[PDB]
Parts: structure tokens; sequence; C-alpha cells
């Protein structure tokens, strides 16, 4: 179990750690979070009490170093930092654990939600999508744009997600125009799986990262990517049996963890009514379909 | 964007453009089988690709043979239309390729866009107008060449005959549409009008009779009357 301590909490903010959150008052005694499970990526995120504009957050992994949060009053946000000094670190964290100034990452033991949402997500790939290499952790917020969006403006603050475009040359083999556009198997399996992602786990990982950035930060370009990558599999007649099974589990938990009052903006009607009821794989997503009908039949 | 009454005069500027109509590409005759079931038998179709400014018609003949052994023919007809339109463009010299292509049925947007991925500077557009190009097969010479063809075949026409010698594009297009609209609403009568007077003839290299200008006004009037009526006959007013 590891710890993300805080130098202080100068402004009133709601802090999130993975799917958990808690309100901190202006200048409340508060030196961070403890008991964070090792072996998963995490994200710790922020929504100021004054300006609900700009949710922002840091993806990180406790194995890749010691990371703490001091507020920056010039830039006006909680920043993630990384010390070297192991010994200064262990002993200062120990001080706060002693005065009990940290909240406990509150994991119920029966619960595998986080594992399920982040099964295939690895910090190595996150850092390729969010380019900023002097830091072991990755900053994301509400308004960052994707590589594909800037095609249609600041590249440093982009999310360099894999570009998917159904009406593109990459996706459509000359001479198979109609075949490749109504059965994307070629695009999924050869171009993307064999070509760009190499295996389904890097694919699924980008999928899972996109959705999490949509949900936590309401990043619109992320929700587009999540939806595109779902659509490409469901519109593929030929998908390995194991991908179809894993995808059903994956989506199931993403739909499970979505806030019920957020479904109007983060869920795309066309994509889901197609994946669930028209696409090749309309029969292959039993758990995902079952929960979407019991929880969001309005959309359908 | 979409094409409608408001941006109506763009068709006649100097940017090359083509209308594509696909109604008559997949044509069937629904019959009864010996067992008392129903089957379709296909007959020849055409893609009606037309330059509304010059009146050049690229009449691509779709021969029944193209459907042999295929499923979901109504759906394939749209992709086959897109494939033939894209090859026509490829065959044209660059200075002749259209900058725009207007499909008369919105179902053709995606098939063409995909077949035209190599032509990003050509804009594919739909339209809000209810144009009557379906009636193109009521033009005898056009029906004739289609039904007689024995293999795939492109056949070039000018749908305006010689009109442009005396009238503007704008006006030529309004006569074409007024003629097709009448042929669509009541073919028999429309044709009776065009060929009542045996003294007016159809030159062998034309599609429509050789009317003088005065005759064309008389003829145009009579077509408008027909179109109004069949709207009464149909709606009781
Ligand atoms: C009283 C304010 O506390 C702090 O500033 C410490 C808690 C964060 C951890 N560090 S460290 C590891 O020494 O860089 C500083």
């Amino acid at each position: 179990m590891n710890t993300v301590p805080f130098t202080s909490a100068p402004i009133e903010v709601t802090i999130g750690i993975d799917q958990y959150s808690f309100n901190v008052k202006e200048n409340q005694p508060f030196h961070g979070i403890k008991d964070i499970p090792i072996g998963h990526v995490h994200v710790i995120h922020f929504q100021h009490a004054d300006n609900s504009s700009m949710r922002y957050g840091y993806w990180f992994d406790c194995r890749m170093g010691n990371f703490y949060i001091q507020y920056d009053p010039k830039d006006g946000l909680y920043k993630m930092m990384e010390e070297r000094d192991g010994a200064k670190f262990e002993n200062i964290v120990h001080n706060f654990k002693e005065r009990q100034m940290m909240v406990s990452y509150p994991k119920i033991d029966e619960d595998d939600t986080w594992y399920n949402l982040t099964e295939f997500v690895q910090m190595d790939k996150i850092r390729k999508i969010v380019r900023k290499d002097e830091n072991q952790f990755s900053y994301v917020d509400s308004s960052m744009t994707t590589v594909q969006e800037n095609e249609l403006s600041d590249p440093a603050h982009s999310l360099n997600y894999t570009v998917i475009n159904f009406k593109s040359r990459e996706a459509i083999r000359p001479g198979h125009e109609m075949e490749d556009f109504l059965d994307k198997s070629y695009y999924l399996n050869t171009v993307m799986l064999q070509g760009i992602f190499k295996n389904s786990s890097n694919y699924f990982g980008e999928l899972q990262f996109a959705f999490l950035n949509a949900m936590f930060f309401g990043n619109y370009g992320s929700s587009l990517q999540w939806h595109a990558m779902i659509e490409l599999i469901c519109s593929s007649a030929t998908v390995p049996k194991h991908m179809l099974d894993k995808l059903d589990e994956i989506l199931y938990y993403q739909i499970k963890t979505l806030p019920e009052q957020y479904s109007d903006i983060l869920l795309n009607e066309r994509v889901w009514n197609i994946c669930l009821y028209s696409s090749f794989q309309k029969n292959s997503l039993h758990n995902t379909e079952k929960i979407m009908e019991n929880k969001y039949p309005e959309l359908l | 964007g979409a094409m409608n009454s408001s941006n109506y005069a763009e068709l006649f500027n100097n940017d090359i453009k083509l209308f594509v109509d696909d109604t008559n590409v997949y044509r069937v005759t629904v019959h009864k089988t010996f067992e008392g079931n129903v089957a379709t038998k296909a007959i020849n179709g055409c893609i009606f690709t037309l330059n509304p400014k010059t009146g050049h018609l690229f009449l691509k003949i779709i021969h029944t043979s193209v459907w042999a052994g295929q499923k979901r023919l109504s759906q394939l007809a749209k992709w086959k239309t897109a494939e033939e339109v894209s090859a026509l463009v490829r065959s044209l010299p660059k200075e002749e390729q259209p900058k725009q292509i207007i499909v008369t049925r919105k179902a053709m947007l995606d098939p063409l866009e995909v077949h035209m991925l190599d032509f990003p500077n050509i804009a594919i557009r739909p339209t809000e107008l209810r144009l009557p190009f379906s009636a193109a097969m009521s033009i005898d010479k056009l029906s004739d060449v289609v039904m007689k063809a024995t293999e795939p075949q492109m056949v070039l026409f000018n749908i305006y005959d010689d009109w442009l010698d005396r009238i503007s594009s704008y006006t030529a297009f309004s006569r074409l549409t007024l003629l097709l609209r009448a042929l669509k609403t009541n073919e028999e009568s429309a044709k009776m009008i065009l060929l009542s007077d045996p003294t007016i003839t159809i030159k062998s290299y034309h599609l429509w009779p050789s009317f003088t200008d005065e005759q064309w006004i008389t003829i145009e009037s009579q077509m408008r009357d027909l179109i109004l009526t069949e709207y009464g006959r149909k709606y009781n007013v």
C-alpha cells in the first residue's frame, strides 16, 4: 500500500481518487491519501469549490516513484510533484500517518471495480497519449483536445489518441469500398490490431483510458475515442472470440460506474443502439446489453 | 452543404458540377412463381449523371448481368452507382473533373464519399429538392438505348438538344425539369402534348421535338396546366 501526501489544502476543493471523492474545506488540516493499492494505475483529480469549470487530474503509478501534491498559488492548481529523497519522504509521510492527517483509500474487499475499469491500462501507454516526459505522472483536464480534433490547436496539450476514421483511406481497401465499409474487420484486425496496437490488450487499454478521461474530466474528445473504438469492433463481422467476451465485461463495468445523471452527454445514442441492436455483434454483449436496458432504457 | 431553392443559381456558375440520380439503376418486375409466391426479375437500368450547366448527360447503362448471384440488391445498387460515378471521374481529364457532385437521394452520400476518398477536393452534396429525374426513362430514345443494351455501356447525350443556342442554362434546366415533372405525374398526357402535331419532329441527333420558341411557350404552358391538374385530380381542389 502506498501514499500520495499533500503539502497542505489552501483552497476549497473536492478531491477524487479513482472512483472515490471527498470534500475538503479551505485550509482544513489535510496531508493527503494513504493505503492506495499497488499494482494499478490511479488518477487523483480535482474540482474547485469556486470554479466548477476545469476538472483536472493526474494519472500515476506508485511503483514509478514517490509523488506528492502541493498547491501552486501562481498557477492556481493542486500540482503533482515527485521527490528523489526517499528517506525525507518515508519519514515525513510517517509523521502525518502518526498525526492521522490522511484519508484512507477506502477499498471494499469484495469490490473489483477499479481493477475492472483499468485491467489493460498501463502507465507506459498513458505517457505516449499524454506527452510530457520530464514527469512520471500524466496531467489531463476537461478542455484538452485530441490529435484528431486539431486536424478538424496546441499540440503539447493534446491527447495523442490513435486516429480512427471510418471514411478514410486507412480504413477502406481500394477495390473493397463497400465491403470494408459495412464490415470493418479488415480495419480492426489488420490495420489496428495487427498493425498499430499489436495486440488486443493495448487496444483495450486505450479504450479504457478514453472512457475514464471522459467520465472523470468530461473530456469530450475522450468520449469520442471511447465510442469510436467500441463502434469499430461491433461493426466488425470477424472478431476473436476472446475479445468479444472481454469487451462485454469491459463495457459492463464502464456502464456500471457511470453517474446516472451524466448519461445524457457521455453516451452516444447512435453508437449504442447500433452496437447493441444492429451491428454484427448485437448478440455478443449480453452483460453490457442487460445492464444498459435495466438502467438506461430511455436512450434506447 | 445541402442544395435548395435558396442557393438555386449556384448550379449555373462556372464551377463544374454533376447531379447523380440512382432511381433507375436497379429496376424490377415483380411476378408470381408457379408455386404462387412472388419473385423479382431485373431489367436494365441507368445512372443519370448530368451537368446542369452544359446539359451533358453521362448515361451509364447498368446491365442486368451485374446483379447475378448478388444479395441485398437495393443496397448494392447504391455502391455500384458510387463505383461507376468514381470511374467516370477518373476517366475525365483533371480540367474536366467536377468540383461538386450533388446526389438526388441522401442514401448515396456515404457510398460516393467512400468511393471518392481519392478526390478530397470534390464536395459531395445532398439536396432538399424533389427533382424529377426518375422520369428520365420516359424519354423514349433513353429508354430505348437502355432496354436494348446487351453488355455494360456508357452513352453520351446532351439533354438540352440545341436549346443553349437560344436560351440560358438557367432557362434550359427549368424546361427540362418542367418536362420531366409532367412526364412523372401523367406520362400519357405529357407525351400526347409533346407529339400531338405530326408536323414537329425530333431530329435524329436530339431527344425532344424541334419546337420554335413560340411553340415552346405553348408547350410549357400546357405542361404547367397538366402538373397543376394532376395535383387537383390527386388532391381534389
Ligand atoms: C508540512 C508540509 O509538508 C510537506 O511539505 C511534506 C509532505 C509532502 C512530502 N514532502 S517531501 C516527501 O519531503 O517532498 C513534503
